[PDB]
RNA sequence: GCUCGGCCGCACGCGCGUUACAAUGACUGGCGCAAAAAGUAUUUCCUGUCCUGGGAAGGUACGGGUAAUCUUAUUAAUACCAGUCGUGUUAGGGAUAGUUCUUUGGAAUUGUGGAUCUUGAACGAGGAAUUUCUAGUAAGUGCAAGUCAUCAGCUUGCGUUGAUUAU
């Protein structure tokens, strides 16, 4: 039988439509099919295995990154998991075809290369690639979690989730991640 | 819990004890804690003593509890605790125990500096001058006359 | 209007009482710190008793001229004892000797605490 | 059928023994005890008040496990770190005078035994037949609630 | 028969020496009819270890100095009379290789 | 936000550009609405191999170079 | 009231909402009944959002109505609370 | 001379040891001499179901399986009782099973996961004088 | 050689670091997970069991080891479950300081270290700059070993938890 993630939000509930992310991310496998985020796996060996990785176990390891606070999974596969239930009771969607969407919005599909000569720095149009593109959407996403989770009673598993929600919606004005996502590509389409 | 009657008048935002030691509304062993004389674990103390509900807000007992603390801190060793949980013990080569209050504190120390400014021991004179007197080390250490020794919250 | 710590004279017969043998009878040890009971009760010199001795005959030859013959002395670890006070004693510190009136608040507390040991910083550059 | 401590987690379990010590109240509150003073060396005393039941709850669950562990073991297996400030968390012992009194109040219980033989740790507390029964009964009760969890 | 269970213990600063003593201990203890031995058993190697830093003054970067001396411990034990043993440690072992030896019945 | 993303994928990999030794370029194929086929050189930046599909922002461009 | 170090100073100027730490028996059962309020899901955070009530209290709330048969725990941590109310939020006033 | 109906099977992760023992019986499932159910942390319990559910509530009701675990880290020792079952339910159809009946479990199992049969190589590595750590250094001034 | 001072003296200027600004947290309680090191001539070294103290620490009641045999196959801490606090320089943080108690040492006063109750500062994530760092690696987290009577915020090692980005 089909192991639900958390015990339960089914895997095969999404599809990944556009072409770009097929390879690029894990819902779509047999193996990627996991119950625990967790996999000690050892992704980032070769020069690609970050592929292979279970889209959420990718969002942990991006969540527990700021220095004495976090280096801890343990929790953080938590923060994750009341995050989904949350965002769960608000769209009740399996909040996977959720935190997929919004990892495909959330990336910048243009940036600018800075190429300074003897002084000036100049910049050209430059089309971000997939692998670089997805994890710049996780990146973003929580790196806007902590923004206002701060000195804020309001949790992460909530700030996350509350991210996750607009993430997928391109709400430009509920998602510190695609604010970036915005002006990276229009300060970029400007230097382009 | 919470479940209080009549708001504005069944509760007291500030009471007033030892002089000028107001407390806030939250909870009642930690609001004590503003008193220069208890602390984080000497207010739980109080609560035991007296019988007084911890766990409940702060401001949620009368003049009684009030009073109950005054003189609970007057002559503490009267209601009990062992002379080891107390701020001051064996004073002037006479006075036996005390409870450093929010104003005796102040004092008791103007009179003990004042004890050595006249004897003119290093570790009183040190004071005099206006140096750490233990934390030995002056090269690095505060530097920009930070805040020398006793310090007084404001 | 004003008196002395525990009764300058109950020590007087607390200390040289009825066994008035070692310089701190075990009636004083009530009196001082942890620190300084350690050591009576540990191991205490006797060099520090006829040092003792030699501020006694300064305190009484001494006629109410107020003028007592200063003792000299290295000893900067005694704890001064109640008998010891009223007595100027010069005390070593580093380059010479340090005359000191013992008032009462200066017993229990180590004799050396006022032989300045060093000349704190002034400044200027 | 029937189940042993083993099978129940004592996080569980000893919030069940705690009380039935308490509507036994067989023991006695010593007097240090309620007189604040938590164990070790840490912040605030403890807040739960029969904090004294619960110790002493688990502390049968422990030797029912490790027979033969000793004063000083257990002070330190309780588990404890200290926050010095400056100088880093060094591992922290535990109390001697609550922990030796818990083990000889399960003793007069008839829970608890000093062993006389093992000339190692002569003396240290080990469960009775009398008193393992008593657990077992405990944790069966809280087992088959476990399973009533239809 | 007087049967005396004998242990034969053997501590070296260097392997080489002391696999000798071992193997032909045994290879010579097997050989004669009197003899019983246990396996030549080999205690876990103890490593003595000594950070040292380099140069004498103080100058220059950190540079150590991490020294070793091992010492592997082999211990055999024998069923035999207190002739039989004198009998077989009739070798010609190595310096620095220590060889204790315990007679029980 | 009205754009035309045309999406093209990876045909080769050409070589590495942007002397901050990052920058990529490659040779692209197309597969959208518009037009379809067209071949462009388009510069990268990130993780790419042989095949992916890129979204386009504009068609009209491909600049390069190869020494 | 404000008597607070070198923390005023260019940048937000936010009250902080006057969370309570008591509620009047006129309001007592009226909002124990009324969950429905505080958006679909209810966490520490989301009671203290529409209710002015800090987490603690809140707690007691949330257990008290966790009580009442009238809402459902979805996980509960160090202080991440889930809670869903039971039926629907279906209150309107 | 003597025969028991077992299996001896081991499991490792940077230290973590697993002593899974598999005899013919009922199901039963222990760890270090407890139920898989109260294993520390509460999450990874699901990471040593994996194995079981992976191949079905079949192979497991059939046998009893006794595990000692005494690795080194909360993490790690989950891996190795994980790894234990799996190298145990193979190792049990080696001998006494079709040898065919092991290579369906081995792929199954390989298949979904490595880190059931496979070792998971890496150790820590050691620190070095050069700085404060395993790879890190004193800080370095220049100007 | 001896007695007593000093190298730690303070307006300040540099350079390693330690702790932190807190709810991805603090405090109370519960929870058999580790590695590597060490250890004596009689009591002098590691110290288990037991007794006494609120506590640091005592006693000598019963004991093993000059070591895969004994301190130990365990006494780590982060982590995990429960509970209290609930944005509040509040105490997050713990500097400074005041009696008391305890251990090392003839001696600690120019606080050796440790315990208790208070006191409770800057700090609200840090300008110009600038250092290491690609995998069980960074980081966090404790444990050892050197020094050592007593003193680690240093050093040399050890393990647990464990990732972003590159190739
Ligand atoms: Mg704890
Ligand atoms: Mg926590
Ligand atoms: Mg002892
Ligand atoms: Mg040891
Ligand atoms: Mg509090
Ligand atoms: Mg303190
Ligand atoms: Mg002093
Ligand atoms: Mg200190
Ligand atoms: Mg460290
Ligand atoms: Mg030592
Ligand atoms: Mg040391």
């Amino acid at each position: 039988t089909q192991p639900k993630l958390f015990g339960k939000w089914n895997y095969d509930e999404v599809k990944i439509q556009d072409p770009c992310f097929q390879n690029y991310i894990a819902c779509t496998t047999t193996k990627s099919q996991v119950f625990v985020p967790h996999t000690a796996g050892r992704y980032q060996v070769k020069k690609f295995r970050k592929t292979q990785c279970p889209i959420v176990e990718r969002l942990i390891g991006t969540l527990m990154f700021h220095g004495r606070n976090a280096g801890k999974k343990a929790l953080c596969i938590k923060v994750v998991k009341n995050a989904f239930e949350i965002i769960h009771l608000v769209t009740g969607r399996n909040p996977l075809e959720v935190f997929v969407g919004a990892v495909q919005n959330a990336g910048p599909r243009e940036d600018s290369t800075r190429i300074g000569t003897a002084g000036v720095v100049r910049k050209q149009a430059v089309d971000v690639a997939p692998m670089r593109r997805v994890n710049l959407a996780i990146y973003f996403i929580i790196k806007g979690c902590r923004e206002s989770a701060f000195k804020s009673m309001r949790s992460i598993a909530e700030t996350l989730a509350d991210e996750i929600i607009n993430a997928e919606k391109n709400n430009t004005q509920s998602s510190w991640a695609i604010r970036k996502k915005d002006e990276i590509e229009k300060v970029a389409k400007g230097n382009r | 819990m919470s479940f209080v009657i009549e708001k504005e008048s069944d509760f007291k935002y500030i009471h007033r004890i030892l002089n000028t030691n107001i407390d806030g509304k939250r909870i009642t062993p930690i609001a004590l804690t503003g008193i220069r004389g208890i602390g984080r674990r000497f207010a739980y103390i109080i609560c035991k003593v007296l019988k007084i509900d911890p766990n409940a807000r702060a401001g949620l007992l009368t003049e009684d509890q009030c009073n109950k603390i005054t003189d609970l801190i007057a002559d503490p060793e009267a209601h009990g605790i062992p002379t080891w949980l107390l701020n001051r013990i064996n004073d002037f080569k006479d006075g036996k125990n005390y409870q450093m209050a929010s104003n005796t504190l102040d004092t008791k120390m103007r009179e003990d500096l004042e004890r050595l400014k006249k004897i003119k021991s290093h570790r009183g004179l040190r004071h005099f001058w206006g140096l750490k007197v233990r934390g030995q080390h002056t090269k690095t250490s505060g530097r920009h006359g930070v805040v020398c020794g006793v310090v007084r919250k404001n | 209007f004003t008196f002395r710590g525990k009764g300058l004279e109950e020590l007087t017969a607390l200390a040289s009482g009825s066994n008035s043998e070692k310089l701190i009878s075990d009636e004083l040890a009530a009196l001082f710190d942890a620190k300084t009971r350690r050591r009576v009760k540990r191991g205490i010199s006797e060099k520090y008793a006829k040092f003792v001795n030699k501020v006694r005959r300064s305190k009484e030859k001494c006629p109410a001229g107020e003028k007592p013959v200063p003792v000299k002395t290295h000893y900067r670890s005694m704890i001064v004892i109640p008998e010891l006070v009223g007595g100027i004693v010069g005390v070593y510190n580093g380059k010479e000797f340090v005359n000191v009136e013992v008032k009462f608040d200066m017993i229990g507390k180590y004799l050396a605490e006022f032989a300045m040991t060093y000349k704190p910083t002034t400044h200027g550059k | 059928s029937f189940f042993t401590v083993k099978d129940v987690a004592a996080a569980d379990f000893i919030r069940e023994y705690a009380s039935h010590l308490k509507k036994a109240n067989k023991l006695s509150i010593p007097e240090f005890t309620q007189w604040t003073t938590t164990s070790v060396a840490r912040e605030l005393a403890p807040q739960d008040s029969d904090w004294v039941y619960i110790r002493t709850a688990a502390l049968a669950r422990k030797v029912y496990l490790k027979p033969h562990t000793g004063i000083s073991t257990l002070k330190h297996i309780f588990g404890s770190n200290k926050d010095r400030g400056n100088l880093r968390n060094k591992h922290q012992a535990c109390h001697g005078k609550i922990l030796r009194w818990a083990l000889k109040s399960l003793e007069d219980l008839k829970i608890i035994r000093k062993d006389k033989n093992s000339a190692t740790k002569k003396f240290s507390r080990v469960i009775t037949k009398e008193g393992m029964t008593e657990l077992n009964r405990i944790a069966t009760q809280i087992a088959i609630k476990q399973r009533q969890a239809k | 028969v007087k049967k005396v269970r004998v242990r034969i213990t053997l501590t070296c600063k260097n392997l080489k020496s002391v696999e000798k003593a071992t193997s032909e201990i045994v290879s010579r203890a097997k050989k004669t009819e009197q003899v019983e031995v246990k396996g030549p058993v080999r205690m876990p190697t103890k490593t003595l270890v000594i950070t040292v830093r380099k140069s004498p003054c103080g100058e220059g970067s950190k540079t150590w100095d991490r020294f070793e001396m091992r010492i592997y411990k082999r211990i055999i034990d024998l069923t035999c009379n207190v002739p039989d043993v004198k009998t077989i440690t009739n070798f010609r072992i190595d310096p620095g290789v220590e060889i204790e030896l315990t007679m029980t019945a | 936000n009205t754009e035309e993303t045309t999406k093209a994928r990876i045909m080769d990999v050409l070589g590495k550009t942007g002397s901050r030794g990052g920058i990529t370029q490659v040779r692209v194929v197309l597969i959208s609405g518009k037009e379809e086929g067209r071949q462009l050189i388009r510069n990268v930046k990130g993780a790419c191999r042989v095949g992916d599909v890129l979204e386009l922002m504009e068609c009209e461009r491909e600049a390069r170079r190869l020494r | 009231k404000k008597g607070g170090k070198k923390k005023w100073t260019k940048g937000k100027a936010k009250d902080k909402v006057n969370h309570a730490v008591f509620i009047e028996k006129k309001n007592v059962e009226s909002i124990i009944n009324n969950p429905s309020k505080v958006g679909k899901v209810l966490t520490v955070s989301t009671v203290v959002e529409k209710l002015k009530v800090n987490g603690s209290l809140a707690r007691q709330l949330m257990r008290t109505m966790a009580d009442r048969k009238l809402v459902e725990k979805v996980a509960k941590n160090g202080n991440q609370w889930v809670y869903s109310v039971i039926g629907g939020v279906k209150e309107d006033k | 001379q003597q025969k028991p109906q077992l299996v001896q099977t081991f499991g490792r992760k940077k230290n973590a040891v697993a002593v899974a023992s598999v005899r013919p019986g009922k199901g039963l499932l222990k760890v270090n001499g407890s139920p898989i159910d109260m294993i520390n942390p509460q999450i990874l319990q699901a990471k040593i179901y994996e194995p079981i559910l992976l191949l079905g509530q079949q192979k497991f009701a059939n046998l009893d399986i006794r595990i000692r675990v005494r690795g080194s880290g909360y993490t790690s020792q989950v891996y190795a009782i994980r790894q234990a079952l799996s190298k145990g339910i193979v190792a049990y159809h080696a001998k006494y099973v079709d040898e065919n009946s092991k290579r369906e479990i081995k792929e199954q199992l390989m298949q979904y996961d490595r880190s059931l049969l496979v070792a998971d190589p890496r150790r820590m590595e050691p620190k070095k004088c050069g700085g404060r750590g395993a790879r890190s250094k004193m800080q370095k001034a220049y100007r």
